[PDB]
């Protein structure tokens, strides 16, 4: 569950790149990016429940 | 020196090109000088400097000006060149000249040929000289002191 200010997102990792950038002399690390992308999960009850299906 | 040498007082001699006495003197001299191409590289974990590699060794072309001459046999080696590609390469020697006028040091231009040739503007309201501008490129040069 991801939250930031108006934002709430549910699901799973699906991708990540790390890349280091600066290091200390003896190989200790201080700087590093990375890139995520997550996807979207719904429970199938509550799909279900969402879509008020309605002849019938 | 104690006392450094002037600069007004030198002498262009060209090898492969016959020789006249009004084709050894000149208003002007420049573009003796070189410099090393380099590359950086930064090696991680060293945060106080990048490192440098030297590349390559490199020249400027050689400039020589003076008043306009019309038989010049240096000028008609450059229009060979110029207007049909027949190119054939000399050596050149500048001196640099001490009060007995023999050299204080000289320097050897190694495979020199023609690149430009120019004579400048003129003008029918201003006193001026025409003036003639040649262009070599070379190879590299030595020093001899």
């Amino acid at each position: 569950m991801i939250t930031w200010g108006s934002l709430l997102f549910k699901g799973y990792l699906k991708e990540m790149d790390i890349e280091y950038k600066l290091f200390r002399p003896d190989g200790t690390p201080i700087r590093a990016m990375a890139t995520t992308k997550i996807g979207e999960f719904v429970e199938e009850e509550l799909r279900t429940a969402q879509e008020n299906n309605q002849p019938d | 020196t104690y006392y450094p040498p002037s600069s007004f007082h030198f002498l262009v001699e060209f090898t492969g090109i016959d020789a006249k006495n009004n084709d050894h003197e000149f208003q002007s001299v420049s573009g003796l000088s070189v410099d090393i191409d380099t590359e950086e590289f930064a090696e991680g974990g060293e945060n106080r400097f990048k490192h440098k590699f030297p590349v390559k060794t490199k020249y400027p072309n050689l400039v020589l000006k003076r008043g306009v001459l019309v038989d010049s046999k240096v000028i008609s080696w450059c229009r060979d060149a110029i207007e049909d590609f027949e190119f054939k390469p000399i050596d050149l020697t500048v001196k640099l000249l001490n009060e007995e006028h023999q050299p204080l040091m000289t320097w050897n231009v190694v495979h020199a040929y023609p690149v430009k040739w120019s004579v400048e503007d003129f003008n029918a309201q201003e006193s001026k000289m025409a003036i003639e501008s040649v262009e070599l490129s070379y190879n590299y040069f030595k020093t001899i002191v």
